[PDB]
Parts: C-alpha cells; structure tokens; sequence
C-alpha cells in the first residue's frame, strides 16, 4: 500500500485511540473529582471507563505500527497484547452486564434498593469478581494456546485453529451478556409499562424509554456481533488462520469503536455525571 | 470527671500485669488516653498513648515492645498489659485523659493513680533546681530548659507545667506555655523564649506547695523535667 | 377618629420626608468622586470547607478569626478551623431545619434557631468533652431568622411573627420585644457598641432599635422588596440592607436618609446576604446568581466578583481582622477567600 | 375599636422619629469617608498582604 | 491528633448522610390534614416519623406557620413528594372554602421550587360529601356543571378540576384518592405512589426516559 495511504490511515486510528483515551479518562477525573459520585452505578461506570481507557491505551497503539507500518511483534510482546486486548473487551462487556442488572434491581426492587446499605467492600469485590471473570474466559486459553501456532509468526490467539474452542468463547463472552442484557431492559421497560391528554404522555414516555433500552443494546449487538460470528465461521471453514479480508478487519475495529461509545452511553447520560462535567469544565 | 485505676501490686520480676483505667462522668471515647509513670521519688515519665478512636499507639523505648495499651470505649475502660517486669518498672501508673482540637487543653485530668512495685533524639528537659526555700505571700519563680525549642511554626510552644501537691495526683496548670489551666488561680503564669521557660507564681499561698513539672508535647516521647519542689 | 387621626398619621409623614430632603445637601457620590476607585480586586479560594451534605443557610465567624460556625439543614452545625480546615466540633441538632446560627463573642457558646421556633445555645466549654444543650429559648411564634449573641448571657433574635426579642440566657425570657414590624424580620445586625441594633423585614423597611429602651429610634425605607440581609458599618453610624429586588442601600443613622445604592442592570437577582471590610471601603454581597460581588462601599462599583458555588450563596463573613472572607452556598461548600 | 388603638400607636410612634435632629449628609457622607481613609493601611483585603503575614497563605 | 479528630467527624458526618438519604421526605400541605396525620401516626413545624414496609417516612406538617411561605419554602425542594389535603365536603361552605384550596393547589403545584415533585392528593371526607350532594347542588361551588346531583359524577369532576391545575405535564404525577377518616388505606396508597414515584427517579437519574 502507498506511503501516503497508510500515513493517513495511522493518523485516523491514532484520533480514534486518542478518543478512546479521551472520554474514559474525563469519566475517572469526574469520579475522583466530585466525590458525590460514590453510589453503585458510579463504581460500576468507573469500572467500564477505566477498562475502555487501557484499552486505548495499550492495544490501538501497539496495533497501529504492527499493521500499518509493519513492526514485527514480539512472541512475549504479541501474547501480551493478546491477554491485554481479549481481558480489556470482555470487561467492558461484563461491566455492561453489571450496569443492567444494576438498573433493573433499581427498577424492580426500588424499596430493597434504597434502604439498602452496600459497603465499599462489596463494590470492590463486584468489580474485581467482572475483572477476574474477564480473564479466565480468555487469557486461560489464549496462554495454554500459544503453544499450538505453527513457525510462522500469526499474531492471532492459537485456539483460533479449533471452531468449538471460539464458539464456547463467543458464547461465555456474547450471547450470554446479550441474553441477560435484554432480559434486564426488557424487565425495566415492563416495569414502567405496567407503571403506565395523560395517557399520551404516558405513550410518549414508554416509547422514550423503549427507545434508550432498544439503542443500548444494539449498539451492544451490533459491535460485538459481526466479529464473533466472522471468526466462528472462518474458523469452521478453518480460514480463520491466515489473510484477513477488509470485512473481517472491520468487524475487528467494530468491538473498539464499542469501547469508544460506552462512555458516551451510560456515564454521559447520567444526570450525576452530566453534573460533574459541567463542574470540572465550568 | 473522675479516673480511676486498678491493677497494681507487687509482682516477682518476669511475671506480666495488666492496668485498668475505668472513666466515669465525660466523654470518654473523644479522648485520647495516656499512661505516665513516676517511680518512688524520682519524677515523671511518659509510658504510653492510644489516640481517640485507638487510631494511634504510641510507647516510649524504655517499654515498648513488652507494653500495650489497648481501650475498650463502650465499656469506658483503658489497659495497659505490662510484660517482662523489671525492677526499673516499679513505679506509680497514672491514668491522664487528653483531647486535641484547636484550643483544647490535652493534659487536663490525671486519675488517682496505681502503684506497682516489683521485687529484686529525645528532647532533654532539665530544671534547673530540686529545692526553693519561701514563705508565704513572695512571688517565687521556677524555670526549665530544653534542648531543642518548643516552639512551632504554628506560633505554639508545646510546654506544659504540672504540679504534684504531697500524697496527691500531678495537676495541670499551664499548657502551651502561657495558658492557664481551668479551676487554677489567676495567680500562676507562664513564660518563654523557645528554650528557656519560667513559672512564675504571684502571691504564693500554702497549698501551692509541691514539685513542679515541666512537660514538652512537641514531639514523641514526651519527656518530663527533673522536677522541682517548692519547700516551706 | 379614624379618618382624621390617619390624615395626621401622612401629614407627619411628609414632613420626615421634608425634613430628610432638607438636610440632604449633596449626594454622597458626589463629593467622593475625588476619591482613587479601589481599582480591581482578585481573591483567591484560599480554602475549602466541605463536610456539609445539605444546603448551607448560615455562618459566622468566632471573634478569634480563626474559627467559624456553619449550619446546614442536613441537621448538623460544625465549628471549623480555617486555617488548617480542621473541624473542632460537628453539633447535632433536634430540628434540621435551621435558618440562622451565631458565635458568642466569648467563643464559649454557639446558637441556632429555625423553623421550630427555638433558639437553642450549645456550650462549646464543657468538663464532659462534648458540645451539650445548655438553653432553648421558645417565646417566638414564627420562624427565626437571625440571633446575634451580645454576651454571654444575653442574646437577641429575630422572627418571622414580625418581632425582634432580647433574651436573658440565664433565666430564658425575653427581657424586652420589639415590635413594629409588619412583615417578616429576615436579619438584624449588633452595633459595634451592642447598644443598638438594626433590623430588616418582609415589609421593605429597616428599623434601628434600642436594646435597653426597646423602641424604634428611627425607620428606614427606600427597599422595593424584602429585605434578606442587613449589616452594620465598622463605625456604627450606617448599615447597608440586601432586598430582593436586586439591590444593596447604605443607610445612614445621622443623616436619616440613604446613601447610595450597589445595583447593576445585569443583576436582577435577590441578595442574601451583606458583608462589610474590616475598614468600610468593600462591601461583600451574597447574591441568589451562585456569586458574591464585591463592592466600592464609597463609589458604587462593583470592585470584584468571588465566583467559585455551584448553587446561590446563602451566607457571607468577614473576619474581625479583615484577612479573610467566608461564604456559604447551597452547593454545601464553604470557601474562604484573600 | 381595635384599628384605631393600632393607627393611635403608629401616629405616637411616627411623631416620636420625626422629632429627632438630622444631621446633612454631607457632613455626615465625609465621616464614612474619613473612617476609611483612617483604617485603610489596616484592611488585608483591599490593601494586599504578603505571604508572610498571610494566614491562609 | 486534631487532624485524626477531623477525619473521625467526617466519618460519622458521611455516615449520617447515607442514613438521611434512604429516608422518603413529605411535605404536608392542604381540610383533614389531622385525619391524615393521625392514620399514618404509627410513631412551629410537626414532624411525623412512621415506617411502612421497611420504608421510613417522614412528614413535615407546616400547618402552624403564620408567616410569609415565600421566606421559607424553598428549604423543602428536595422531598420525595407533596401530600396535600382537601375536604371535598367542603364546597357549600365559606372566599368559598374549595376555591380557596384550589388556589393553595395551584400555588404549590406550579410552584418553582416543586418542578419535580409529585403531589399526592387526598380528597378527604367522602362520606359527608356524598349526604351533602344529594342534599345541596355543586352549582353552589362550580357554576358550571351537569351532574347536579351524584356521588360519583360530582367527585369525579372535583378531581378533574384539581388534576386539571397541574400546569406541568410530564415533569410529576398527580395521585389522586377518596378517602374517609374511616379509611384504613390510606399509608398503602402513599407507599404505594411513593414507589413509582422512587422508579421513575431512578430512570430519569440514568437518562433513560
Ligand atoms: N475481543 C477480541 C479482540 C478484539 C477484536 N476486535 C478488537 N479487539
């Protein structure tokens, strides 16, 4: 590919990187700096952000020399990035997950939820549990995997070469998370059905909230869909080992523009944190 | 306000003990707590501190490792489980309650104390006499010394003035060097310079008679004056 | 003799309003136009107070200038250490709603009042180590507003059943009651010789009192709205009011008449609280726009702004020596600026 | 019989403020004045202090 | 020492404030505010403290406070809802005595400070209402009206009339109910409306709605 080309294409992935940095780390400023923000959908939002910033920070600027300008990986170096990469995305899935049980326990035991009196201990260890579950659907096998790669240096995690081990992957880190993620938006937007000139308000209100729960989690689907399903079936037909398309690079960008959005989706939109910003930046 | 101890006695050397200090009548647990010792006629020694809310310890070398000091708020009691008894370690146990906020007065109340007997860096504060021969109504005058200056950045001089009248517990009369205590006759006063100290007591009546402590806070241990009496 | 007796009520009127116009010789901006403007002034947020969870109604400064009193109606009245932003005592209170609260210029008592219509006095110097109740003064059957200790053992408070009382401590009982109001009393202030005492209303009028006496010396009026803040001039021989009508009038006992006015055609806001420096030239105003402005007292101008609260500022102090300013907001932070 | 009690003490009261002496205000506009000009050097917030003196640094 | 004092009063201070933050704060307005009172006293300005279904309540009664609301109603912006009571037996006496709620009403409801806050209405002393109907026409009170004579009919117009004041639509609720002294529901239909009142804060704090 030309100089000029790729030079342009390194720039447009290093804004992107530098977004991703961006709105994570204005989250964790507006966290550690309001200290009104210590309720449990704080925590849960600092979490995502913090996993969501080192995702832009290790894993796009170590992919950007490896593609674009063709700097060889090394095996330590490459199975770093592998473990760093594949942990960071599914914490920031399983810190979604979280964030919607957490909403549908405000909406469906609104009582138990308010008078009840959760430490900082059990926080910590809800976000530790999300970090620790993270890495072992992944880093277990892409480490114990890395023995299976051929002599020719592929940067893509071994078990790739086997379909069943990427299905049961994408199943434990996809369609699980957008099972319980649906069923918790379903439950909120029942709960204010059921809650439900007047009653035009109350339609307009029900379409709004059926909106917001139906772009959350497309947003979600959509990002973390197309790569899932391009590798289980490359895998079955066992291309998934060797050149990659434009398609399939697309859909490998898709789960880091999800990493992008999520600080846009559920801290900025939360009237707490939309307090906070106004603060810091006026 | 009262503090009383138990726990005393005479012990075989090797042996351990534990004091108690029950509070009756204030807030105990906003108070910090103090052990300070004074072995048969020699004077005061700092043994030990446990801050308000047992957040802080604190110990002097020539005991720590052997002593504790533990506190127990809601039953108002204070301890000190001593180990490794040596004779150096008979002495009379006082029970001193402090409390620090701005303008507060930390050595105010001292308990009755217990007597312990058992069978057979540091700022430096001297005083300068044992003995002062008066008579009633002169205007006496006692001074101490210190190594380093008590003297703050805060603009405090953390020197403290006690008093043991005979047969009784140490009272405090002066604290930072200038104020005067609550319930002491406007008759006593305070002074210095950041090293050198003096009290300085007008009108001197009979019961004003006893040893004179003078007391550093600036730094820990905190470490007591020889002590100097006042014979009439 | 109603019609006849309320004509002699306005004939006696106009002839105050002549007789104050009569010795109005000149403007006081006027002759202190040869006067250099303070030019600009820059006060830093040197600290900041937060330990308060609920809105902040009031504040005031011990006379160590070290130690300052605030209430918020989370339920809790704290003494600060300002200059190592220490807390020294956090005072539970029966009723969470306080609107007013005061230092005795002792620094052994503080008192708060409210909704209930009790000012309590807390003993700061007890041999127990905690801060107890040692009074609770209930004569007032309207909400206070604002108590000002003159001693130890006497204090005076204002209501909104439209009387200011002077209070014996000791015993519990309104040694005199000033009436005359018809509105509301929202502040009062204590003259530097705690003899007389100012205080504003809901009826847009200030009236000077005497502790002693308990009689109206004198009435002033002028204000378009309620009067929320009031406070004396270093010297005691002027006051100036906050209304909410969006301006400050400096009043003078003297001359009977007002001075100036602080007002500028931006704001359209209602002021809650007044403050002067400690030699007349600022006058500090607490405004419901989240900001204090800062005002030449001499020439009317607005001098500085000490803009640092998220929400309005309830309460503005200045310190017995001057070097440092206190404000309030219900942001729940306190900020001390210099 | 109420309301004129009320108007009777407004009217005792008014007669007794407008009976005080006034002083002009130009007179009494150059105390306020004065007093500043006299306390000036001593106020640390409209005469700058040093970071020394400055207890808030 | 004093430092280490500090941060043991910001303890118990933050620690108070989570306990004061999971209590449901009413304001009680309105009449049969004594009726009300009394049916939920299960424990200058009255506060009642009672607890319902792990819920604790607390109401705020400024019934004896004879002075300028404006000075001093801003210090409730912040409470979970509004109570407000009206006798609906009340609209032949005496100016009229229901018009004179219905100005409280819209004072309260419109207010600034109330933007977001839910009013639960208790329309109060429903059996006198319903012996006086039949016996004196609503004429007296709505000049305009056509179920001269009924229960039901001249209720529901009352409460339409009321709801009706609501100038902001979508921004807070309006929960209405008919209640006699003899009435043993009142505390499940205020828990009840305070529930949704609690759920729809919880989407709206997360922007979903
Ligand atoms: N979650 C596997 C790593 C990846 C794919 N796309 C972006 N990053």
């Amino acid at each position: 590919l030309s100089l000029s080309t790729r030079v342009t294409l390194a720039f447009f992935m290093s804004l992107v990187a530098f977004a991703i940095m961006l709105g994570n780390a204005l989250v964790i400023l507006a966290f550690v700096v309001d200290k009104n923000l210590r309720h449990r959908s704080s925590y849960f939002f600092l979490n995502l952000a913090i996993s969501d910033f080192f995702v832009g920070v290790i894993s796009i600027p170590l992919y950007i020399p490896h593609t674009l300008f063709e700097w060889d990986f090394g095996k330590e170096i490459c199975v770093f990035w592998l473990t760093t990469d594949y942990l960071l995305c599914t914490a920031s899935v399983y810190n979604i997950v979280l964030i919607s049980y957490d909403r549908y326990l405000s909406v469906s035991n609104a009582v138990s939820y308010r008078t009840q009196h959760t430490g900082v201990l059990k926080i910590v260890t809800l976000m530790v549990a999300v970090w620790v579950l993270a890495f072992l659907v992944n880093g277990p096998m892409i480490l114990v995997s890395e023995s299976w790669k051929d002599e020719g240096s592929e940067c893509e995690p071994g078990f790739f070469s086997e379909w069943y081990i990427l299905a049961i992957t994408s199943f434990l880190e996809f369609v699980i998370p957008v099972i319980l993620v649906a069923y918790f938006n379903m439950n909120i937007y029942w709960s204010l059905w059921k809650r439900d000139q007047r009653e035009h308000v109350e339609l307009l209100r029900a379409r709004r909230l059926a909106k917001s729960l139906a772009i959350l989690l497309g947003v979600f689907a959509v990002c973390w869909a197309p790569y899932s399903l391009f590798t289980i079936v490359l895998s079955f037909y066992s291309s998934a080992t060797g050149p990659k398309s434009v398609w399939y690079r697309i859909a490998f960008w898709l789960q880091w523009f999800n990493s992008f959005v999520n600080p846009l989706l559920y801290p900025l939109c939360h009237k707490r944190f939309q307090k906070a910003f106004l603060k810091i930046f006026c | 306000v009262q503090l009383v101890e138990s726990g005393g006695g005479l012990v075989q050397p090797g042996g351990s003990r534990k004091l108690s200090c029950s509070a009756s009548g204030f807030a105990f647990s906003s108070f910090g707590m103090h052990w300070v010792r004074q072995a048969p006629e020699k004077g005061l020694e700092w043994v030990a501190y446990i801050s308000s809310g047992s957040g802080t310890i604190y110990y002097a070398d020539t005991v720590k490792g052997r002593f504790t000091i533990s506190r127990d708020d809601p039953k108002n009691t204070l301890f000190l489980q001593m180990t490794s008894l040596r004779s150096e370690d008979t002495a009379m146990y006082y029970c001193v309650r402090s409390i620090y906020y701005y303008g507060s007065s930390p050595f105010d109340f001292w308990g009755q104390g217990t007597t312990l007997t058992v069978s057979s860096s540091d700022i430096v504060m001297t005083q300068a006499t044992s003995s002062v021969p008066v008579t009633p109504g002169e205007s006496v005058s006692i001074s101490c010394r210190s190594s380093k200056s008590l003297l703050h950045s805060n603009g405090n001089t953390y020197l403290y003035w006690f008093l043991q009248r005979p047969g009784q517990s140490p009272q405090l009369l002066i604290y930072r060097m200038s104020n005067l205590a609550s319930g002491v006759p406007d008759r006593f006063s305070g002074s210095g310079s950041g090293t050198a100290f003096t009290l300085t007591i007008s009108r001197l009546e009979a019961e004003d008679v006893g040893v004179y402590y003078c007391m550093q806070h600036l730094e820990y241990p905190l470490t007591f004056g020889a002590g100097t009496k006042l014979e009439l | 003799e109603l019609d006849q007796l309320r004509q002699e009520a306005e004939q006696l009127k106009n002839q105050i309003r002549d007789a104050r116009k009569a010795c109005a010789d000149a403007t006081l901006s006027q002759i202190t136009n040869n006067i250099d403007p303070v030019g600009r002034i820059q006060m830093r947020t040197r600290r900041t107070l937060r330990g308060h969870l609920a809105k902040i109604y009031a504040m005031h400064w011990g006379t160590d200038s070290r130690l300052l009193v605030s209430a918020s109606q989370d339920g809790k009245l704290i003494i600060w250490d300002s200059y190592t932003t220490n807390k020294v005592h956090a005072i539970p209170l029966r009723s969470s709603w306080v609107m007013t609260c005061a230092y005795a210029p002792s620094g052994n008592y503080v008192a708060c009042g409210g909704l209930d219509n009790i000012c309590s006095i807390y003993n700061l110097k007890t041999r127990e180590g905690n801060v107890r109740v040692s009074r609770e003064l209930a004569g007032h059957t309207g909400y206070l507003s604002c108590c000002r200790f003159l001693d130890d053992n006497q204090i005076v408070t204002s209501s909104g059943d439209t009387t200011c009382a002077l209070w014996d401590i000791e015993t519990g009982q309104q040694t005199t009651t000033f009436t005359g109001h018809t509105g509301d009393v929202m502040s009062l202030s204590l003259a530097p010789d705690t003899r007389l005492f100012v205080s504003g209303a809901c009826d847009a009028s200030a009236k000077l009192w005497d502790v002693r006496e308990g009689m109206c010396r004198q009435t002033f009026t002028g204000h378009e709205s309620d009067i929320n803040a009031i406070c004396f001039f270093p010297n005691g021989n002027a006051f100036a009011t906050g209304s909410d009508d969006a301006t400050c009038r400096l009043f003078d006992l003297r001359a009977d008449q007002e001075l100036m006015t602080y007002s500028h055609d931006n704001i359209i806001c209602g002021i809650t609280s007044v403050s002067f420096s400690k030699s007349g030239r600022l006058l500090l105003a607490g405004y419901d726009d989240f900001n204090c402005n800062v005002w030449d007292a001499l020439k009317a101008d607005r001098a500085g702004v000490l803009a640092g609260h998220d929400n309005r500022v309830s309460c503005l102090g200045v310190t017995d020596d001057g070097m440092a300013v206190a404000t309030g907001s219900w942001d729940s932070f306190l900020k001390i600026w210099n | 019989t109420a309301s004129i009690a009320q108007a009777r003490k407004l009217v005792e009261q008014l007669k007794m403020e407008a009976n005080i002496d006034r002083i002009k205000v130009s007179k009494a506009a150059a105390d306020l004045m004065a007093y500043c000009e006299a306390h000036a050097k001593e106020d640390p917030l409209l005469t700058p202090v040093p970071a020394s003196e400055n207890p808030f640094r | 020492a004093a430092v280490e004092r500090s941060k043991m009063i910001d303890r118990n201070l933050r620690e108070d404030g989570e306990k004061a933050a999971r209590e449901v704060k009413l304001l009680l307005l309105g009449s049969g505010k004594n009726t009300i009172v009394k049916q939920m006293k299960i424990i200058g300005i009255v506060e009642t403290h009672f607890t319902f279904k792990d819920l604790h309540f607390k109401m705020f009664d400024v019934g004896a406070q004879r002075s300028e609301r404006k000075k001093w109603i801003h210090c409730f912006e912040g409470v979970t809802a509004i109570i407000f009571c009206v006798a609906l037996s009340d609209y032949d006496l005496v100016m009229n005595r229901m018009h004179a709620s219905m100005k409280l009403f819209d004072s309260i409801c419109n207010n600034k400070w109330f933007t977001d806050t839910s009013i639960i209405l208790f329309l109060n002393k429903k059996d006198l209402f319903e012996e006086k109907i039949k016996k004196s026409p609503l004429t007296i009170c709505y000049p305009e009206y056509a179920g001269s004579n009924t229960y039901e009919e001249a209720a529901a117009y009352i409460q339409c009339q009321f709801e009706d004041l609501n100038k902001r639509k979508d921004t807070k609720e309006i929960y209405t109910h008919f209640t006699c002294s003899t009435d043993t529901k009142n505390v499940q239909f205020v828990f009840d409306a305070v529930t949704d009142v609690i759920i729809k804060n919880n989407l709206k704090d997360c922007g979903l709605f």
